[PDB]
């Protein structure tokens, strides 16, 4: 039992200090130090190896099951719709609606992309600047800053709703996510305005606002495949 | 975490340590051994099978549908560079002995009978390694000759450590608190051996390349961990005090 | 295989050694003069005073054993050592956090490096013939033949120890007809091809794969 | 035979021209051609049949007026009669025919369902036309419209239009 | 962890002392955090290194050649060396040599050592 506790590495040091106080400090460490390295690390390395090695068998076996092939089908499939749905929008515009061309042109423009990124950067400061006893003015700054950022984020969200096809906007997974958070922010304004908030409400309603930080890491594809593969499984 | 505290509470519940009681350890050993085996399978299978598919897309779709979208289509004379072979192993000895020199200094004894003895060993090593600083002048570099010295930053580190030791003696006469930190930075001696050991250079270089690839993962965790901290602050913004 | 692999990757294990030494020295000095006392983590049995003691504390924090409690012990404002003739540091928060991250990462690199360099055995279906089969073939041959006394000397089927895993349908007799024997089984145990030209095709493979004596390879 | 001083440009779309879904796919495409080939390109819109050409009464004058524009010294011809390279193989006017493709037919249903439910049930009448367009080898399959977006798909038309001009 | 968990559960209100098990629902926050970062994300990083190293390892994939089983096997072509056996020549030596080399002797000793530890 005493040996087994050491290998789990909890209480490992306490017994060592109860032995150093009985037979001196010189030799005893070799028993426990070698026990952890030989007992814990190697087996922890072995167990990791076989588990990692074994799953290569199933992963190789799963290749014949076409899990990647089916997954690849959805990825290319759903990607095309967004590309093809662009044509219809680019053609639906050949009551004057020539301004709709201008609004779309900004959506894909670099200036618009970084503008929202900066807004997301500000939103982090609004929330990250919490403090146990904030100055009485800081709460007002966070109060106004939260509201102002909420209007801009929804204001540009609606822009994409009209600039891009309503059905087209919901095609992309990320675009679906943005509606979820921005919709959640609206509840906060109503709940805070009407004084019907609950301790449960503020937590998640705060959490959604933080999730807007995921606006960052959009170009990056390493994480995109993780989530895409993750959702399939 | 406190796997022990729970066990001993369980054992004492069934009397003291004896034969009839004390067998409840079987429940805790079963729980930990069987419990931790499930977590490895569930989370390694999730993190390997799904991860393997994700990178497969990153290398299958990205590689080929971009192959197709692109398939759309001073004195320079009588210098002595000799003796660089024996010094190869010899220098590694001084670094090894120099590191041990600072591994033996006693911190607690301000007026130590040993630090003064060690202080001399720093002199000999400091003087010895300053010789190679002069030697490097003969070789291409010295911020000159197309910056041969600046093209190998690993060799620059050799100078910085020597300069750090040299600076310490100058400020030692002043007997000022500044030297308190300068001494700490001298610990960089062992890394000096990296530039000289061919087999070690590959390992340390391989570590950096890994970090560059990992950058796509650690960056995600930092945002995720920071996201939890932001939630954490709201939940417990100073409610944890206790008289 | 694992013990063998650790030998093939010594320099990686040296890197983790350098991490302990570098951090042990830094901790040895900045937190050298902390006041020892019971009821606190920095006590008679834990302290950055002697190098062996410091490295053990670094090892202690490596396995995550109340390391966070030590981090609070080295924070500034702690009484100083009686030897000193107000004595801690605030570098601890970075010191222990940085060590655990770096130590945890290098151990990960050390663990995975051994796994991958030994990935052949770990992922092996154990159905196709492997090196183990050759070794047990040597032992029976060795028991069937002492030191360097066998060239052909084959007139009996006592070498029947081969089970289903590489006289059913007389294939053994045909295989037997087709170190000399050792190469014979491998070229036919996997059954690379059956076209009446494997030797000619394989005779052109060992030429490019290779070096050593080739007057026994053709057989 | 003899070049009619021009290489008329026509577009079959991914399916029957009788519906709106195919129509929008090209109106945007046509626009970019005339904004980057000022004068070089000309556009013609007709509603009669061209298959019955002898190298119905209205079709008699259809070829000449197309030729009349072709005499002015590309020309884009828009018609609802061509649904397969065979329809234009009956005459040798050196036409250039461009094909819109949906590599996976599964995309069509999502696209068709989006515009309106009235024509959603007509996917069978439409998806079939796409299949008919998936049997012509390169020879009757000259122009390649495979990429989804426009900016990187339209440019694949201009480069093919530099063969002579 | 548990010391903080039970100091967080006993959290009444901002700037106020603790109340025993005021809100045990808060444990969801720690359990969710433990699973996500400590267990899940930590495994992704471990899995990523294993896969990333595999790309480096398979740099010399050489798809043209056949499986790696041949690589070991052909490299084993230099095998089949003499192995020390030294069958006894003296009749007296052979008697003891057979029994000690007997499978019974190997199994018999394993019983003794097991008893020795007992
Ligand atoms: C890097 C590799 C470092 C290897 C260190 C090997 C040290 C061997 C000699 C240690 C020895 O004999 O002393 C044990 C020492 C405790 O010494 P002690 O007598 O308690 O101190 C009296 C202070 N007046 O210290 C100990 O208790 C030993 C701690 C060893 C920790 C090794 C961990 C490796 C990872
Ligand atoms: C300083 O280096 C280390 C110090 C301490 C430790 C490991 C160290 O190195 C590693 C080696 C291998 C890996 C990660 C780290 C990878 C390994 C692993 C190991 C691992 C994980 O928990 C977080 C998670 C993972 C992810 C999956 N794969 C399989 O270790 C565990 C436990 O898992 C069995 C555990 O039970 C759940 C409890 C503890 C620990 C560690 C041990 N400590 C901190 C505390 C308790
Ligand atoms: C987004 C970067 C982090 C900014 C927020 C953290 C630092 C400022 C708040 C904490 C200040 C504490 C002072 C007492
Ligand atoms: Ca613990
Ligand atoms: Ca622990």
């Amino acid at each position: 039992l005493t040996v087994f506790q050491c290998i789990t590495m909890e209480g490992w040091t306490d017994v060592l200090y109860w032995v150093n106080d009985a037979v001196g400090r010189d030799w005893p460490w070799i028993y426990f130090v070698t026990l952890i390295i030989i007992g814990s690390f190697f087996v922890l390395n072995l167990v990791l190896g076989v588990l990692s090695g074994e799953f290569s068998k199933e992963r190789e076996k799963a290749k014949a099951r076409g899990d990647f092939q089916k997954l690849r089908e959805k990825q290319q499939l759903e990607e095309d719709l967004k590309g093809y749905l662009d044509w219809i929008t680019q053609a639906e515009d050949i009551w004057n609606r020539f301004c709709r061309r201008k609004c779309r042109a900004a959506v894909k423009s670099n200036v618009f992309y970084w503008l929202v990124i900066f807004l997301v950067f500000l939103n982090t400061l609004t929330i990250a600047s919490e403090h146990y006893n904030q100055p009485n003015w800081l709460t007002e700054v966070q109060d106004t800053a939260n509201k102002a950022l909420l209007a801009l984020f929804t204001a540009e969200m609606l822009l994409k709703m009209y600039s891009l096809g309503l059905q087209a906007y919901f095609v992309s997974l990320f675009n679906r996510f943005d509606c979820f958070v921005v919709c959640g922010g609206i509840l906060e304004t109503i709940l805070v305005e009407t004084k019907i908030m609950s301790p449960l409400g503020i937590s998640v309603l705060r959490c959604v606002r933080l999730l807007r930080i995921f606006k960052i890491t959009r170009y990056w594809n390493s994480l995109s495949n993780l989530v895409a593969s993750l959702l399939n499984s | 975490e406190d796997w022990n505290s729970v066990m001993y509470d369980g054992i004492m519940a069934y009397g003291g340590p004896s034969f009839p009681g004390m067998l409840v350890c079987i429940y805790f050993i079963i729980l930990f051994i069987c419990g931790n085996y499930i977590l490895l399978n569930v989370f390694l299978a999730i993190a390997v099978d799904n991860l393997a598919d994700a990178e497969s897309l990153t290398s299958a779709q990205k590689e080929e549908e971009e192959e197709k979208e692109r398939k759309k289509l001073f004195r320079l004379q009588c210098h002595r560079i000799v003796n660089d072979t024996i010094f190869t192993n010899l220098i590694l000895f001084f670094i090894l002995l120099s590191s041990i020199s600072l591994a033996a200094e006693d911190p607690v004894q301000h007026t130590s009978f040993r630090n003064h003895i060690l202080f001399y060993f720093d002199i000999v090593f400091t003087t010895i390694f300053t010789l190679e600083i002069i030697l490097k002048m003969t070789a291409y570099g010295a911020f000159l000759h197309k910056g041969s010295f600046c093209r190998n930053y690993f060799n620059i580190l050799d100078l910085l450590v020597v300069s750090v030791s040299l600076i310490s003696f100058g400020i030692q006469s002043s007997a000022i608190n500044v030297v308190k930190i300068l001494r700490v930075l001298r610990v960089l001696r062992p890394l000096r051996a990296i530039n000289r050991a061919k087999g070690l250079k590959h390992v340390v270089q391989c570590v950096f390349v890994a970090i560059r690839t990992i950058g796509n993962i650690v960056i995600v965790t930092t945002l995720l961990q920071f996201m939890f901290a932001c939630i954490g602050v709201q939940l417990f913004k100073g409610k944890l005090y206790t008289c | 295989t694992f013990i063998k692999s650790f030998q093939a990757l010594p320099y990686v294990a040296l890197l983790i050694v350098m991490l302990f030494f570098i951090y042990a020295v830094i901790g040895m000095q900045v937190f050298g003069k902390i006041a020892l006392n019971d009821t606190t983590e920095i006590n008679r049995n834990n302290n950055f005073q002697t190098f062996p003691q410091a490295v053990l504390l670094l090892f202690r924090c490596a396995t995550g054993e109340a390391w966070q409690d030590i981090m609070l012990a080295c924070m500034p404002g702690k009484k100083c050592a009686p030897e000193s003739e107000p004595c801690g540091s605030s570098f601890a928060v970075f010191y222990f956090i940085s060590f655990y991250m770096l130590c945890a990462f290098l151990i990960i690199n050390l663990f995975v490096a051994v796994i991958m360099d030994n990935f052949d055995y770990l992922t092996r279906d154990w159905s196709i013939l492997g090196p183990h089969h050759l070794d047990e073939f040597k032992r029976i041959w060795a028991e069937y033949d002492p030191e360097a006394k066998g060239r052909i000397k084959h007139l009996d089927v006592v070498t029947l120890l081969r089970r289903i895993q590489p006289c059913p349908h007389r294939v053994a007799c045909k295989r037997l007809v087709s170190n000399a024997t050792l190469f014979a089984l491998v070229r036919t145990a996997l059954r690379i091809k059956t076209e009446g030209n494997l030797e000619q095709a394989n005779e052109e493979l060992r030429a490019i794969i290779k070096k050593l004596l080739d007057q026994v390879v053709p057989p | 035979d003899v070049v009619p001083s021009m290489r008329p440009v026509v577009l079959v779309g991914p399916s029957l021209k009788g519906y709106e879904v195919t129509d929008m796919m090209q109106k945007a495409l046509f626009d970019f051609l005339k904004h980057r080939f000022e004068g070089r390109i000309s556009i013609t819109r007709v509603t009669a049949d061209i298959s019955l050409a002898k190298r119905l009464a209205e079709v008699q004058s259809e070829i000449e007026r197309i030729f009349e524009l072709a005499r002015t010294l590309l020309v884009v011809l828009d018609a609802d009669t061509i649904n397969h390279p065979a329809q234009l193989s009956k005459t040798s006017l050196a036409p250039i025919i461009v094909y819109v493709k949906i590599s996976s037919p599964k995309v069509l249903q999502r696209l068709i369902k989006s515009r309106g439910k009235s024509q959603a049930k007509h996917l069978n009448v439409q998806m079939v036309a796409a299949d008919k367009l998936a049997q012509c080898p390169p020879e009757l399959f000259d122009v390649i419209l495979d990429e989804n977006q426009l900016e990187d798909a339209c440019e694949h038309l201009a480069d093919y239009l530099e063969a002579y001009w | 962890w548990p010391e903080l968990l039970y100091r967080s559960i006993d959290s009444h209100t901002e700037d106020k002392g603790p109340i025993y098990n005021y809100r045990v629902e808060i444990s969801i926050f720690f359990i969710i955090y433990i699973i996500i970062i400590a267990f899940f994300m930590m495994n992704i990083f471990v899995g990523f290194v294993i896969v990333t190293f595999q790309e480096q390892g398979e740099q010399e994939y050489k798809n043209c050649e056949l499986d790696k089983n041949q690589r070991q096997c052909v490299e084993y072509a230099l095998k089949a060396r003499p192995l020390r056996r030294y069958i006894p020549k003296n009749q007296h030596q052979y008697k003891v040599w057979y029994v000690v080399n007997s499978t019974y002797f190997e199994y018999l000793m394993f019983v003794l050592i097991l008893l020795n530890t007992i």
